[PDB]
This record gives C-alpha cells, sequence and structure tokens, in this order.
C-alpha cells in the first residue's frame, strides 16, 4: 500500500545533500520575523500592508482619520514626532499602538540564535574548533597530590574504549538541524499534490535587485497562501464511500495494468 | 525629496478586460527608509545558500566578509587543508565541465 | 544501602530519641546520621538507668552501641 | 524562471519545472468535477431538470 | 483542606509536616538573563516530582508562563511561585519554595520583588552564549539586596551539538564563564567569602531540554554506584580545576603527565557525555544498543523507534534521574532560613534588628507575633478578586483569624494608612494548582484571601491588639527607573469607571507601574519599555476592563536642571508680608547625584560622618558640610538643599523652628518644578538669608511652604535651566557580518555605539551603544526587520543626559508634525509636554517672583 516508511540516518544525510538546491539552509524561524502567517493575520485584520507583504480588503470598515473631530486626546500640537510610526511597529506591539485592536494576533518574540557551524570540509574530525569560533583568551582550591587518595583497580572512564567520534555523527549532527521532512527518521507517505516544492521559495523574502513584476509575484502568492490559511476550516466527518471500489463491485468494469500513455490517448478519444 | 515624502506620509497618517499581468501600481515595499529598501541580505556563515539560485553566482555575489574573516583567523594548517579541498572542488567543477562542454568548443 | 538507614537519615534535624547499649536515653536534635549508625546530636537530655537527668549540649554516638531510635511520627507517612 | 535563470544560464525556454503549474490545475480540477458530473447527468438523462 | 491535587511522588501531608521545621525550609528565587532555561528547568523538576504532569515530546511543557499572552509570545511576563519537596542527593527530602522569575529585562520589578522574599539566588547562564546584560544586572541586584547566590550553567548541549567544540575548549569556555561571574561578584562586593567554583559546590550544569543536572559530588556519585569503592566527594573535589589524572599510578598531580593528558574534568566528566550524545544522534542505529547495554541503560522497542530528540531526552533521563546536583547546592550554600533571618531583617525591616521586634523576628519561630510581609498580588483568573502573595517572618497565620494590614505610608505616629481585616482562605501555591491549607506558620510563603483592599503594591499584615510598635517593611527598591509614559482614554466615554477599575487593577498586578492623573485630566501610565507596556495594555484591554481603550503614542519624563550658578540671588516673602527667604542655585559636582542616589550617603548619618564625607570626597568646607538640610524630593534624591547662613544672621534657633517647613517646600519644589512640572536634577539650592517672623501663628504651615517653593522656582529659573533626556543602554548579539549595519540603525537615530567585541567561544559580537529614550521607540524592530532577524537588541534604562537645544528660548519656532533639528528639541519637548500636562503656554524667569 506504500503507506509508512522508515529510513536509517546515512540514506536520510545522502537524500538530504541531493535535495541541498531546494532547500534554504535555514536553521531558525528568526528569519521570518513579522514575515510569517500571523503577523500576516494581523496586518491583514488592521487593513495594513508589510512593505514586502500581501494587500487584502479592509475587513471592517476602515476608520477615516478625516472624521475623527480633533478631541483634547488627539490633538496634534501636543504630539512629539521623532521618527514616524511605521506599520512594522504596530504589526509587532498590536495593543501599544492600535485603537481598537480586534482579531489580533500576537507574534512570537525572539528564540535563542542557533549558532550551527555547518562542516564544509568533510575529512576534519566532527568536533573541531573551526575558524568561525572566536579564540577564548586563555586566563582553585584543589587538594595536595601528598594525599592518599587512590582509585580502584576496576575504574576507568565510562566509555573509554568507544571512539568519541565516528563516520556519520557530522551527518546526524547537520540531521538535527535539516528542514521538515529531513529531520525525521519514520512517517507516513504523502501525494505528489501535496508537496509543494516552492511555497518555502516564495515564504522567504525577494531576492534583493529584482524586476518588479517578480516582486508583484512574490507579494499576490503569499496573498493567496495567507487567504488560504486564514480561510481554512476542519473537514466535516463522511462515511467513507469509495467511487472507484462502488464501480468495481459492479458488473460493467474490470481491471488491468496500461502504460499511462495508452490510457491517455484512450481517455482523449473516449472524450471527444 | 525623501524629507518631503516623510513629511507627507506624517501628514496623510495624521490629519470586464482580462488583464493576465499584475499591474505595477499593485507593488508594495515601495519605501522610502534605506533601511527598509537596502535590507542587508543574510550571509549565513558563509556556508548556507538560498535554494534555488546558483551557488557558483551566490559565493561570486556574496559580501566576501566571512571569506576574509577565515583567511584572518584560519591557521597555516587549516589553511593548507581549505586550500586542498578547494582544488579538489575546481577539479572536480572542470572535470564537469569538460563533460558538459558545448559542440563549438569540443574536438 | 538499607531501607532502615534511609529513614534516618530523614530524621536528621528532628528531635529523636536514641536508647545505648547500657539504657542511657539521649533526647535531642539529629544533627547527622552516617551509614554504620554512627549519631551525632545536640542540646541534649540524657536519662540514667538510676532515673536521674541532665543537660549535655552536643554528643555522638557510636552506631553498633546504640540499642534503638525513637524517630518522630513526622516521617511515617 | 528567475532562481532558474542565473549564473551561467541565460534567458531561454529550457527550464522545465512543471509540478507547480501541474498542482495549480490538477487542484481546480478537484472543484470543477463535481459541477460537470451533475450538468452531463441531467443532460444524459431519461428526462430532463431545469429551472 | 482535602481538595483535589494531582498525582505526586511525595504527600501533602508530609509537606505541612516539613512546613513546621524551618530548618529544612529553602527559599530560592530562578534568575539569569532571556531565555536561559528557567522555565523548563521547573517544568522538569515538576516532572519528576508530579509522574503524571509530562512535557510534550516536540513541544515544551513549561507548568509556569501560564498566562495567554506569555503561551503566545514565548516570553515569561510574570513570576511564578511552585512549592515542592525534593530529595537530596544523600536522600534527605526537604522543601523548596522556588519562585521563577522572568528573564526580560523590562520585567525586573518581578525578580525584585522575588528577591525581597527569597533567601537564596540561582542564577541561569547559558553554556553558548555566556554573561549578559541580564546576568551582570542580576548579580549586582542580588549582591546588593545581600542574598546568597549560586551558579547553574545551562544548556550545556549546544557546546556539543551546534557548536561542536572539542571536550577541552568546551572546558575551557565553562571555566571562562565562571572567572567572568567570580569578577563580577567581587566588583560589585567587598566581601570575599563568595567566590564561586564548582570544587566548591557553588556552580552545577545543566542541559534542561535534555533533562541532565549534575554536579561534581553527583556525578562522582554516579561512578560510585557503578562502582562501589569510592568516596565520590573526595572524587569531586578532584576533579575540576588543572587536576591530571595519572592512570599507571591511579593517583591525581597538579603537573600534566605525558603534555597531552587531559584534565580530570575533561578525562570523567566531559568526555563520556560527549560520547553519549555522539552515540545517541549519529549511531542510534549501529552501535547505540551496545553503548546502552554497556551504561546500563536499557530502553524498550517502543521508546527506542522515537526521533532523535525525543530519543536523546529519554535515554539522558534515564542515566542521570533526579536533579539532585541542584539540591545539592541549594541545601548546602543557602541559609535555613532560621540562620538567613537576621540579615533579611536587618536589610528590610525599618525598625532595625535591634528593636525588640527585630530579635522576635530574627528568631523566627512559629509561636511569636505574626509579622507577615507581601510583596505580590496575584489575580484570579476572573480578574475580580486579588490575592497577596508573602512570607511569613513569625508566628502563624490562621484561616479566618482577623489581621491589620499596613500600607507603605504608615508611620508609628501616623497611624492612618492601617486597617483591620480578615483571612478567608489560606494556599501554598504550585504554578498551576493552589492546595488549601488551615494555617502557615513563620519562614514560608503564602497567598492570602480578603486582605487585598486596604493595599496597593507592598504591605506588613501583623495582628490586632498586639505590636503596638509594629513598622512596615521597606517598600520595594527597584533595579531600573519607570520612563516610558502613555495616555489612556476609553473609547466610548460612558464606560469611564470601567477603564478606572481596570487602571487600579493592572496598577495592584504590576509592581512598578505608575498610573497616574495629569492637571488636564489625561490619565498617565508609566512604564519600563515597549514591550511591557504592550502587556500592560493587553492585560488591561482584555483581563480587567472588557472596553475599547485609545493610548496616545509613547513619550518619556523628562527632568530639569541648571547648568551655572543664578544670574542674582532670588527671595520672596510670605503673604503676611513676614517670613523672607533668599536662596541661590547652583549645579552639583559630577558624581554626586550618583552618590545620593547609590545611598553612598544618607542623611540618617550622624552630621559627623556626613560632614566626614562631604570634606574628603567632593572637597568641600566642613563649615558647608555640616550645614545639609535635605536630599530633594525624596531622602535620597539628587538636588541638595544647603544653609549658607551665618550664625551672625538669623536666630539659629528661630531658623531651625521653620527648618521643617522650609524643607517640605524645597521638596515640593523640587518634585514638581517650574519648567514643565517634572523633577528637578542635580542641583545644589543654597539659603543665603532667612529672616523668620517671631511667632508661631506668624510662621510656619500655609505660609511657608507656599513661599519656599516660590523661591525655589525662581532661584532655579534665574540660573541658567535646561533639561535632561533619559538614556537607554543597549546590548545587540549580532552575527559577525551585521556590526555594520548595527551601527547605521544606531546612528539614524542619535545613537553612539560605545563597544563592539566578539563572545568568545561563539561566532556572535556584542555591541554595547547608548540611544536616547525618546528615540529608542521601534528600535529593536527597526533593527530585527533590516538585518532579517538575525540581530536582537535588549535596552534598559542608564542615566539621565541634557537635551542638546536650550529649552527657554521663545526666538525658536516649532510646526506642529516636523521632526525638529537638534539645536532645539529643548524648546519642542518642553513646549510640547507643558501643552499635555495642561500648564500655561510658557513660563517666564519672572512668573513666580514677588516683584511682578
Ligand atoms: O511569460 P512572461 O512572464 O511574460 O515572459 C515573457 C515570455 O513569455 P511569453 O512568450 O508567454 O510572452 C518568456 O517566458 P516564457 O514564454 O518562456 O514563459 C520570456 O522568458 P525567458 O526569456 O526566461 O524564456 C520572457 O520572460 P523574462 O523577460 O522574465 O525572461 C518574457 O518576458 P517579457 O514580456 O518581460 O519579455
Ligand atoms: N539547546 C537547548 N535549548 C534549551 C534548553 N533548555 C531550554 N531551551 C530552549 O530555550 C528557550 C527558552 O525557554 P525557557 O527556558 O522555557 O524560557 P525561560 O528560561 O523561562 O526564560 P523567559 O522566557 O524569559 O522566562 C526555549 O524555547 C527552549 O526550547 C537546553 O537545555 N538546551
Ligand atoms: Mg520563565
Amino acid at each position: 500500500t506504500y503507506q509508512r516508511w522508515q529510513f536509517t540516518l546515512p540514506m536520510m544525510s545522502t537524500l538530504y545533500r541531493l535535495a541541498n538546491q531546494l532547500l534554504t539552509d535555514l536553521v531558525d524561524d528568526n528569519y521570518f520575523y513579522l514575515f510569517d502567517l500571523k503577523a500576516f493575520f494581523t496586518s491583514k485584520a488592521l487593513n495594513m500592508a508589510i512593505p514586502g507583504g500581501p494587500k487584502f480588503e479592509p475587513l471592517v470598515r476602515d476608520i477615516n482619520l478625516q472624521d475623527e473631530d480633533w478631541n483634547e486626546f488627539n490633538d496634534i500640537n501636543k504630539i512629539i514626532i521623532r521618527q514616524p510610526i511605521r506599520t512594522e511597529y504596530k504589526i509587532a506591539f498590536p495593543y501599544l499602538y492600535n485603537n481598537l485592536p480586534h482579531h489580533v494576533h500576537l507574534t512570537w518574540y525572539h528564540t535563542p540564535n542557533v549558532v550551527f557551524i555547518k562542516t564544509e570540509d568533510p575529512d576534519l574530525p566532527a568536533f573541531y574548533f573551526d575558524p568561525l569560533i572566536n579564540p577564548i583568551s586563555h586566563r582553585e582550591p584543589l587538594p595536595d597530590d601528598d594525599e592518599e587518595f587512590e582509585l580502584p583497580e576496576f575504574v576507568e572512564p565510562f566509555l573509554k574504549d568507544t571512539p568519541l567520534y565516528t563516520d556519520n555523527t557530522a551527518n546526524g549532527i547537520a540531521l538535527l538541524w535539516a528542514p521538515r521532512p529531513f529531520n525525521l527518521r519514520s512517517g507516513r507517505t504523502r501525494r505528489a499534490l501535496d508537496i509543494p516544492l516552492v511555497k518555502n521559495w516564495y515564504r522567504e523574502h525577494c531576492p534583493a535587485g529584482q524586476p518588479v513584476k517578480v516582486r508583484v509575484s512574490y507579494q499576490k502568492l503569499l496573498k493567496y497562501y495567507v487567504l488560504n490559511a486564514l480561510k481554512h476550516r476542519p473537514p466535516k466527518a463522511q462515511k467513507k464511500r469509495y467511487l472507484f471500489r462502488s464501480f468495481k463491485a459492479t458488473k460493467f468494469f474490470q481491471s488491468t495494468k496500461l502504460d499511462w500513455v495508452e490510457v491517455g490517448l484512450q481517455v482523449c478519444r473516449q472524450g471527444y | 525629496k525623501d524629507k518631503s515624502k516623510e513629511l507627507h506620509a506624517i501628514k496623510e497618517r495624521y490629519l470586464r478586460k482580462f488583464v493576465f499581468e499584475w499591474d505595477a501600481s499593485e507593488d508594495t515595499s515601495i519605501d522610502y527608509n534605506p533601511l527598509y529598501k537596502e535590507r542587508h541580505q543574510v550571509q549565513l556563515l558563509g556556508r548556507g545558500f538560498i535554494a534555488g539560485i546558483d551557488l557558483k553566482q551566490q559565493k561570486r555575489e556574496q559580501s566576501r566578509f566571512y571569506g576574509d574573516l577565515m583567511e584572518k583567523r584560519r591557521t597555516l594548517e587549516e589553511k593548507e587543508q581549505e586550500e586542498a579541498r578547494l582544488r579538489k572542488l575546481r577539479k572536480k567543477e572542470a572535470k564537469q565541465r569538460w563533460d558538459d562542454r558545448h559542440w563549438s568548443q569540443k574536438k | 544501602i538499607g531501607v532502615p538507614i534511609k529513614v534516618l537519615h530523614e530524621a536528621e534535624g528532628h528531635i529523636v530519641t536514641c536508647e545505648t547499649n547500657t539504657g542511657e536515653v539521649y533526647r535531642g536534635k539529629l544533627i547527622e546520621a552516617e551509614d554504620n549508625m554512627n549519631c551525632q546530636m545536640s542540646n541534649i537530655t540524657v536519662t540514667y538507668r538510676d532515673g536521674r537527668v541532665a543537660q549535655l549540649e552536643q554528643v555522638y554516638i557510636r552506631g553498633s552501641k546504640i540499642r534503638f531510635l525513637i524517630l518522630p511520627d513526622m516521617l511515617k507517612n | 524562471y528567475y532562481r532558474f535563470n542565473t549564473g551561467p544560464v541565460g534567458k531561454g525556454p529550457g527550464c522545465g519545472f512543471w509540478a507547480a503549474g501541474w498542482r495549480v490545475w490538477l487542484f481546480f480540477m478537484r472543484g470543477i468535477t463535481p459541477l460537470l458530473e451533475r450538468w452531463l447527468g441531467n443532460l444524459l438523462a431519461r428526462q430532463f431538470e431545469g429551472r | 483542606m482535602e481538595q483535589t491535587l494531582p498525582v505526586t511522588v511525595y504527600e501533602m501531608d508530609f509537606l505541612a509536616d516539613l512546613m513546621d521545621n524551618s530548618e529544612l525550609i529553602r527559599n530560592v528565587t530562578l534568575c539569569g538573563h532571556l531565555h536561559h532555561g528557567k522555565t523548563c528547568f521547573v517544568d522538569c523538576l515538576i516532572e519528576q516530582t508530579h509522574p503524571e504532569i509530562r512535557k510534550r515530546y516536540d513541544q515544551d511543557l513549561c507548568y509556569t508562563d501560564i498566562l495567554f499572552t506569555e503561551q503566545e509570545r514565548g516570553v515569561g511576563i510574570k513570576s511564578t511561585p511552585v512549592t515542592v519537596v525534593l530529595p537530596d542527593t544523600k536522600g534527605k527530602s526537604y522543601l523548596f519554595n522556588i519562585m521563577d522569575t522572568p528573564g526580560h529585562v523590562n520585567f525586573s520589578d518581578e525578580v525584585t520583588a522575588g528577591l525581597r522574599i527569597s533567601d537564596g539566588v540561582v542564577l541561569f547562564i547559558d553554556a553558548a552564549e555566556g554573561v549578559m546584560l541580564n546576568t551582570e544586572r542580576l548579580i549586582k541586584h542580588a549582591v546588593q539586596e545581600r542574598l546568597a547566590v549560586t551558579v547553574c550553567i545551562n544548556k550545556i548541549d549546544r557546546l556539543i551539538l551546534e557548536l561542536k567544540l572539542p571536550p577541552t575548549d568546551a572546558y575551557y569556555k565553562l571555566r571562562h564563564i565562571v572567572d567572568e561571574v567570580n569578577g563580577l561578584i567581587s566588583m560589585y562586593s567587598t566581601d570575599e567569602n563568595l567566590i564561586l567554583s564548582p570544587l566548591l559546590g557553588n556552580v552545577c550544569f545543566s542541559s534542561s531540554q535534555y533533562s541532565i543536572c549534575f554536579t561534581l559530588g553527583s556525578f562522582a556519585k554516579i561512578y560510585a554506584d557503578t562502582f562501589g569503592d569510592i568516596n565520590y566527594q573526595e572524587f569531586a573535589k578532584r576533579l575540576w580545576g588543572d587536576i591530571y589524572f595519572n592512570p599507571k599510578t591511579r593517583k591525581f598531580t597538579k603537573k600534566a603527565p605525558t603534555s597531552s593528558s587531559q584534565r580530570s574534568f575533561v578525562e570523567f566528566i566531559l568526555e563520556p557525555l560527549y560520547k553519549i550524545l555522539a552515540q545517541v544522534v549519529g549511531d542510534v542505529d549501529t552501535s547505540l544498543p551496545r553503548t546502552l547495554d554497556e551504561l546500563g541503560i536499557h530502553l524498550t522497542k517502543e521508546e527506542l523507534k522515537l526521533n532523535i530528540r525525543p530519543l536523546l531526552r529519554l535515554v539522558c533521563k534515564k542515566f542521570f534521574g533526579e536533579f539532585t546536583g541542584f539540591v545539592d547546592m541549594c541545601v548546602q550554600h543557602i541559609p535555613s532560613p532560621k540562620v538567613g533571618a537576621k540579615p533579611k531583617i536587618e536589610h528590610t525591616y525599618t525598625g532595625g534588628v535591634d528593636s525588640d521586634l527585630g530579635e522576635a523576628m530574627s528568631d523566627c519561630d512559629p509561636d511569636g507575633p505574626l509579622m507577615c510581609h507581601t510583596t505580590k498580588m496575584y489575580s484570579t483568573d476572573d480578574g475580580v478578586q486579588f490575592h497577596a502573595f508573602g512570607r511569613v517572618l513569625s508566628g502563624t497565620i490562621h484561616a479566618g483569624q482577623p489581621v491589620k494590614v499596613l500600607g507603605e505610608n504608615y508611620t508609628l505616629e501616623d497611624e492612618e494608612d492601617s486597617q483591620i481585616c480578615t483571612v478567608g482562605r489560606l494556599w501554598i501555591s504550585v504554578a498551576r494548582y493552589h492546595i488549601e491549607v488551615n494555617r502557615v506558620p513563620a519562614g514560608n510563603w503564602v497567598l492570602i484571601e480578603g486582605v487585598d483592599q486596604p493595599i496597593v503594591k507592598t504591605a506588613t499584615i501583623t495582628e490586632p491588639r498586639g505590636n503596638e510598635e509594629a513598622q512596615i517593611f521597606r517598600p520595594l527598591k527597584f533595579n531600573t527607573t519607570s520612563v516610558i509614559k502613555i495616555a489612556v482614554e476609553p473609547v466610548n466615554p460612558s464606560e469611564l469607571p470601567k477603564m478606572l477599575d481596570g487602571l487600579r487593577k493592572v496598577n495592584k498586578s504590576y509592581p512598578s507601574l505608575t498610573t497616574k492623573v495629569e492637571e488636564s485630566g489625561e490619565h498617565v501610565i508609566l512604564g519600563t519599555g515597549e514591550l511591557y507596556l504592550d502587556c500592560v495594555m493587553h492585560d488591561l484591554r482584555k483581563m480587567y476592563s472588557e472596553i475599547d481603550i485609545k493610548v496616545a503614542d509613547p513619550v518619556v519624563t523628562f527632568c530639569e536642571t541648571v547648568v551655572e550658578t543664578s544670574s542674582l540671588k532670588c527671595f520672596a516673602e510670605t503673604p503676611n508680608k513676614k517670613n523672607k527667604i533668599t536662596m541661590i542655585a547652583e549645579p552639583l559636582e559630577k558624581g554626586l547625584a550618583e552618590d545620593i542616589e547609590n545611598e553612598v550617603v544618607q542623611i540618617t548619618w550622624n552630621r559627623k560622618k556626613l560632614g566626614e564625607f562631604f570634606q574628603t570626597k567632593y572637597d568641600w568646607d566642613l563649615l558647608a558640610a555640616r550645614s545639609i538640610w535635605a536630599f530633594g524630593p525624596d531622602a535620597t534624591g539628587p538636588n541638595i538643599l544647603v544653609d549658607d547662613t551665618l550664625p551672625s544672621e538669623v536666630d539659629k534657633a528661630l531658623l531651625g523652628s521653620v527648618k521643617d517647613s522650609i524643607v517640605q517646600g524645597f521638596q515640593w519644589g523640587t518634585r514638581e518644578g517650574p519648567l514643565c512640572d517634572e523633577l528637578i536634577r542635580n542641583v545644589k539650592f543654597k539659603i543665603l538669608d532667612a529672616v523668620v517672623a517671631q511667632e508661631p501663628l506668624h510662621r510656619g504651615g500655609g505660609q511657608i511652604i507656599p513661599t519656599a517653593r516660590r523661591v525655589v522656582y525662581s532661584a532655579f529659573l534665574m540660573a541658567t535651566p535646561r533639561l535632561m533626556e533619559p538614556y537607554y543602554f543597549v546590548e545587540v548579539q549580532a552575527p559577525a557580518d551585521c556590526v555594520s549595519a548595527v551601527y547605521t540603525v544606531l546612528a539614524r537615530r542619535r545613537g553612539h555605539v560605545t563597544q563592539d567585541a566578539p563572545i568568545p567561544g561563539s561566532p556572535l559580537y556584542t555591541i554595547k551603544a547608548f540611544i536616547p529614550a525618546i528615540d529608542s521607540f521601534g528600535f529593536e524592530t527597526d533593527l530585527r526587520t533590516h538585518t532579517q532577524g538575525q540581530a536582537f537588541s535588549l535596552s534598559v534604562f542608564h542615566h539621565w543626559q541634557i537635551v542638546p537645544g536650550d529649552p527657554l528660548d521663545k526666538s525658536i519656532v516649532i510646526r506642529p508634525l516636523e521632526p525638529q533639528p537638534a539645536p532645539h528639541l529643548a524648546r519642542e519637548f518642553m513646549i510640547k509636554t507643558r501643552r499635555r500636562k495642561g500648564l500655561s503656554e510658557d513660563v517666564s524667569i519672572s512668573k513666580f517672583f514677588d516683584d511682578p
């Protein structure tokens, strides 16, 4: 039935290496600060556009700031202006900068930087002081050696015999931070339709120095992604009836194994 | 012009046909802040790459800061090992090119 | 290591009573209890075999020469 | 295209990467199917229902 | 009791039995930097003591950070108390009252509140980042608050799985962290008795994600269990610190054999840990079964099918077991608190230890007077009723027993900030569930119901009909100053009372929040930072008051000072036309304001020592040094009041008759200020002359105080006045590359980069800089978005600095909605804040004189 799988770590590493070209090699979600579905939800609910983000119709009827009638509160002779309060600030702190924040979503704050040292040269030992690491500028009531403390004969470090690092240690460490599904080692099987390859491509920022048409392509792709994510509702409780199983149970149909191109020509002729 | 547009932003905040191409007026990200126009694309420690884009082009167009940092910090033996690895990669690149040469530069 | 021994160490910091092999009865705070039942105590009341009492600040009794100890009921649970 | 045509590769017709549009049109077909099935069923029937 | 409680290893009855014995109670505060593992460590302790509560595999259960805002944002917002019974490595159980505090720098008020009632501090330091801004600030705060301190180096698995450093260099990193901590402690404390070193047991090594925690003692105990003949205490004494192992002699030495042997630490502790982690992560399917068999660890087939991270957590949990190293640390190096009671009373209680009640409390016995001290107020989920969380320093709280509550303004003479109340129920607060009890003896933490009404921030609960000589514990002294200011109004004015109730409730909930009503009827809230104020606004708008509220744009609170002596000596007279005062104003010397604020000098001192300091340090004549009267708005303020009055011109007895009235007027004037009605900073007011009327009903009261304030205002205005801006100290933790981007963003906002250095052992850099508080708005988001999230910053108030422009300049012209250039920022800031406060349009140096 081809429903579930469980691979081995060397297989998973090799598949990751082959797929490298389709993956962004990101080890954190700090990249998506104010660029994830929650920030987009907040911007939509407030009818504001992130510079690189989509742009929807006002969820509510927008308050025209030419409508309020200059109370004592919003007097402009009292306001000290230093920097224009950009839309990013209002998405970042929806409750401190917005009046009437309705259907607004709070955004995950910082996450600690993942300081991972990608291993460029396989031949190197797994544990190795990479040049990227800043040097440690070197420089205690110890007992006296004359003391009679002696270890028994049996005693030695817990895993002396076992080697520190093996051939497939760096690979496993890298897989620990590989993106999904390359961080797994077992699971289920999906549909080629259900696997999108460039969703993570247009979820990222647009590369610098790109033409306006591709920039707008990015923005509209994000718009429809957000719309689907927001409008999603859970499916309903069906009874699991199968059309082709019913057909097979009938007597007007029979099964056979054919070449796909032959079936395609067959279907073209039948449709005509 | 930038200061005038900034003040304009402050003032404005406070006071049938089939088209197969999105209009250029729909574009967002048309900002006035340099911090938001040029946004310092990520340099993943000089060892991470954007998906899809050519690796050689990415290396060529990267800031080179991490290359300078590596040449500064690397020990002599580390530099020798890295140079040997780069030589191996260059040999692989040249062999791949020689195999996948165009017919205008073959025998 | 024995189950009763763990329960003894649990009584460290509590007021306990100790009878020796010679029947002198020492009541006070258990400071330290060793694995072999060696017992350091403080602010003791001692009741001799004749019935008379005395008061001591600091004592230490060897485990072997202890007949038994009474511990709080705070421990029983 | 704008990720395919970077570096040595220049503008041209040599980029075949069709999973994206293939998925788009399959998902459109998913929703269209019942509509056309219903239409053809109403048409090729012993009788006809309109209104 | 008999309430329903979750299944637990220990039993509530044993917990209550322990509660009576004060020698087995450990009051500890878990503090550290942001995201350094405190909450997950507490989660794991809770899991150890509650076999039913379990942390999700791919999601981390906290069991603190209970609030919805906390869960959504990912950052702890409020301190949480947890009372548990944890075993010792020896097997002896103790009672631990652990107050887990937030790590963010804005919420340091929670940490100070926890410190006030804690006896020990456990400082969590990340193994990769190292010592950071909040770690330094918290070390300073704890040593100044006179608490014993111990350290836990967390996230030691980053050295193995992220930086993949060699064992020796990981050891070097840990040693460097320890040296940094010791340096900071020595810098902030004169006494050297507090030295941190793992050999002594003051430092522990932990990885909360993978459930590892140990000291040298505990990891020697594991060796002892595997081979029975070792004294794990001596083994631990020898492990750490440049002690090389000789296996031929089976003996340790200070001298390295073979010039390639690793320290005993690397040989015995670090290396096997490296091996375990590497084998689990890289060779899970080839030789992991053999390695676990060697370790004696047997895991079921269902378990060994897990993914790498759950498998690591499970295997490490099975190997190490409980967190007994933490318990050993705390039990050894934190008072009883029978022992720690006396310093607590010496530092906090206002009546001093020498007092009879000081002795009665430093004894710390359940059978005595009641002297509870409540520092926190926790709101029920409905948000209606609050419960006072505090510690019992003497006596016993009984449910239903009437008590007397004293607020912060109560004095033994002004007996009107007290009120009799009745306590309804008592709780022993575990984080997500409250144990209800009937009583609580001294030396414990307790939640009290029914005493919330007569208190706002801090209170002391005593018994009525007794303790007639009872005085309040000192109000909390906060690590920083709340400067950011916002204004709040409702959307529908018909619902103002709801907003007022919400404002009161948030004032109670947030210890350092200051809510006030200006003269123009504007409700103002003061907070430390933008995230702080965002959380405050969320709670106000959603939890407490359920209305819609408009918020004004953020702005900071300025101060006023002078830069040169008054042009002429100013004077005034009472409406009675007697009681003439004559003053001058000048600027103070550099650092004197810092001394007064940091309490390097106290007015309570004997005039002998006070004049001694003033004469020896700041080059004053003893005549003036013994002529001090007041220290600004508070007893510790940055403005001084001297009386230069020579004895030949004014009867000193007569002057002393109105000393108190003149001091009151001076303090009020300094508190308000003439420029914009804000604090006056760094000014010396010198009473040059004082003609005092003869009769008390002609002087004092409603005659001198207004005249005193008017003279102070006139002298300050005559001296060249200036405004002072708050300045924030920013620390950015960026990659090796984005330093230039940080420079650019900071330069765009009047910033000044003080320093930029690498983090030893890590590929990152720390950039320390100074920013103006008023420009700091949106700075962190600017940085993060411009750098693509690779740079993160935390800012905190540092010092006051003079705004570049000259405020009292009427030549300048200001447009309503333009960012002004520097040379008249002072004028803009003065005029607009005057408008906000609702005062007149401009202030003239003659406004408060008697001549015009
Ligand atoms: O389809 P578009 O985005 O408008 O791209 C059209 C063109 O397409 P048409 O022939 O349908 O007009 C080519 O694209 P394809 O036909 O190959 O899809 C061509 O692309 P290549 O040069 O990469 O083959 C080029 O696109 P670009 O200029 O982005 O390379 C061009 O665009 P212009 O209309 O701007 O010339
Ligand atoms: N690598 C590693 N990460 C950890 C470890 N412990 C916690 N973390 C991560 O560190 C982040 C900080 O989470 P917490 O420790 O729960 O937060 P906190 O310590 O209470 O700090 P505050 O949020 O300010 O209260 C979490 O997202 C964890 O995933 C650890 O031992 N190793
Ligand atoms: Mg926390």
